[PDB]
């Protein structure tokens, strides 16, 4: 992330820099989840 | 009737004990894994490893 014009900085591990590369956010979570995933399986299994 | 329950019962306390003095010493969180090899992901990891 350029923080400023001559010099380019970075957000860090967690941070992103944006699109138009004027801020730093958090970049998205992921993990498992029941939305049409490899879950199924192991859900119906447990449920049996 | 007993003796069964009894070994039983001590075992599970020795081993929630052991897990018990763990969780203290370390307490539980989520951390928010990332990967250099692949990047732009974050995974909400439970604190143990
Ligand atoms: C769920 C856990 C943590 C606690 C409950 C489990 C223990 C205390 C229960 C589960 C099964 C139970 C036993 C089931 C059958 C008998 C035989 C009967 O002639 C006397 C009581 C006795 C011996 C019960 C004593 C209490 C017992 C051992
Ligand atoms: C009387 C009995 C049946 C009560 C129930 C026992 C179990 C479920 C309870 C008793 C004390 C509890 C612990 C007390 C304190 C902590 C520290 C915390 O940072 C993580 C959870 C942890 C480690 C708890 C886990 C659950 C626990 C072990």
């Amino acid at each position: 992330y350029l923080a400023d014009e001559f010099t380019c900085m970075d957000c860090g591990s967690g941070q992103w820099p944006t699109a138009d590369l004027t801020g730093c956010y958090d970049l998205p979570e992921d993990y498992i989840r029941w939305e049409d995933a490899w879950a199924i399986g192991p859900v119906t299994i447990a449920c049996l | 009737p007993s003796s069964q329950v009894f070994i039983c019962l001590g075992l599970i306390l020795v081993q929630i004990v052991m897990v018990s003095v763990w969780l203290i010493l370390e307490a539980p969180g989520t951390r928010r894994y990332t990967l250099a090899e692949k990047r732009e992901t974050v995974i909400l990891k439970c604190n143990v490893k």
